[PDB]
């Protein structure tokens, strides 16, 4: 199976392959080998699926800025390109159907990150931002 | 008290605290009506 | 102060891009149950 | 395996490159000089 | 499929005289090409082209008899 | 004997015009496809 | 040939008017407006 030979917690440093899963959907943004997705290049369409074998569900971080560089300590506020898997595409904001629309197109786009719960705390009677929560008032009914 | 970036409060226990939600225009606002 | 994002972490996906006159943050989403592909 | 399948997919994705028979095997063949003259050397395929 | 003319096109296009040591391409393609094609399928050899390799004593397809004898065996 | 004919009649027709080529004039077993059905079809009409 | 051909597609060269869309390599419609304007002015 999995077989993982990491402590975790390390770092993400520029140029490590890196993977990505969906907190509610419980599956790994992937670049699909369809293709289409109403759009007319020779670029591809990003989805989610669940195994995470062969070459995809890997994303590469590269640096955007030449103030970094490649192996650096990644810290938030900073910008990020992603090229990996089966096409060297990035994550590009094609704006021409219509509307703003994500495809794996081959011209870069940039990418910021944020921290946007939290990685630290569990629960241990802390109520967070962003749960399912109830409201009981007179504590029984 | 307005910049957000990091949170080590834990105030609110999930089954050890009551609330009493108070609207900001309001005051009171929640409370039964039998 | 120093801060940086490991494994088990708080990541998500921001972008800006001033499309016809207009600077908006949008930030990617999907949802399996429903649809593959992804939607800003 | 290893970079040689991904060039030849990349190739390939540039669908309309699969069939180019319309093309490599068209028929503006022209056979200029024919009977006695109109040898077009300049202008033609 | 069906019979086309490469048993005779090839020939007709090798007889050219115009070009030199440019049939160096043609006859090994026709010496396999025969082999490759069945002999079932081979139907056009004597009137397409061995009753005119018979009838030319010394001409430029010295290698006639060869490309007959090819798929000729002894079985 | 019909495409006889037809090539005699096209080659009296271009001398006539006194300028002009025709890549028509080819053997029955060189013709392609789209003659080949040509072909098929008036075998077909002789034999019925 | 792997950097000329990463180079050539992270750039499109030719306008291609059968792909219209896309950047060019329109080869479908390409040869024919050729042929057609090599017997024109």
């Amino acid at each position: 199976m999995k077989t993982a030979q990491g402590g975790g917690h390390r770092t993400l440093l520029y140029g490590h392959a890196i993977l990505l899963r969906h907190s509610y959907s419980g599956m790994y943004l992937c670049c699909l080998s369809t293709s289409r997705s109403s759009t007319d290049k020779l670029a591809f369409d990003v989805g989610l699926q669940e195994d995470t074998t062969g070459e995809a569900c890997w994303w590469t971080i590269h640096p955007a800025s030449k103030q970094r560089s490649e192996g650096e300590k990644v810290r938030v506020g900073d910008d990020l390109i992603l090229v990996s898997v089966s096409s060297e595409r990035y994550l590009h904001l094609s704006y021409g159907n219509s509307s703003w629309h994500v495809d794996a197109a081959f011209q870069q786009t940039l990418w910021s990150v944020a921290p946007i719960s939290s990685g630290s705390e569990a629960a241990q009677g802390y109520l967070i931002g962003g749960d399912v929560l109830r409201l009981l008032h007179g504590h029984m009914d | 008290r307005k910049e957000v970036d990091g949170m080590g409060t834990s105030e609110i226990k999930y089954g050890d605290s009551i609330c009493y939600i108070q609207h900001v225009d309001t005051g009171l606002w929640l409370t039964y009506q039998a | 102060e120093i801060q940086f994002l490991r494994t088990d972490d708080e990541v998500v996906l921001q972008c800006t891009a001033t499309i016809h006159k207009e600077q908006q943050k949008l930030c990617l989403a999907a949802e399996g149950f429903g649809n593959r592909l992804c939607f800003l | 395996k290893g970079e040689a399948i991904r060039i030849r997919s990349i190739l390939r994705s540039l669908g309309d490159l699969v069939g180019v028979i319309s093309i490599a095997f068209q028929m503006p063949t022209i056979a200029k000089d024919g009977k006695v003259v109109e040898p077009d050397m300049s202008a033609g395929f | 499929q069906l019979r086309p003319s490469m048993m005779q096109h090839l020939l007709r296009r090798l007889v050219f005289d115009v070009p030199l040591l440019n049939e160096h391409a043609k006859m090994p393609l026709k010496l396999l090409t025969n082999h490759y094609e069945r002999c079932w399928k081979y139907y056009c050899l004597p009137g397409g082209w061995g009753n005119f390799g018979a009838a030319s004593e010394e001409e430029l397809h010295l290698s006639r008899k060869l490309f007959w004898g090819i798929f000729d065996a002894l079985s | 004997n019909y495409h006889n004919i037809w090539a005699k009649k096209k080659k009296l027709e271009l001398e006539s015009k006194g300028g002009g080529n025709h890549p028509l004039l080819v053997p029955y077993d060189t013709l392609t496809a789209k003659e080949k059905a040509k072909d098929r079809e008036k075998a077909q009409d002789i034999f019925k | 040939a792997n950097v000329v051909v990463r180079l050539l597609i992270r750039r499109p060269e030719c306008f291609g008017p059968a792909l219209r869309g896309e950047g060019g390599n329109g080869l479908l419609a390409a040869m024919e407006e050729a042929i057609k304007i090599a017997e024109d002015p």
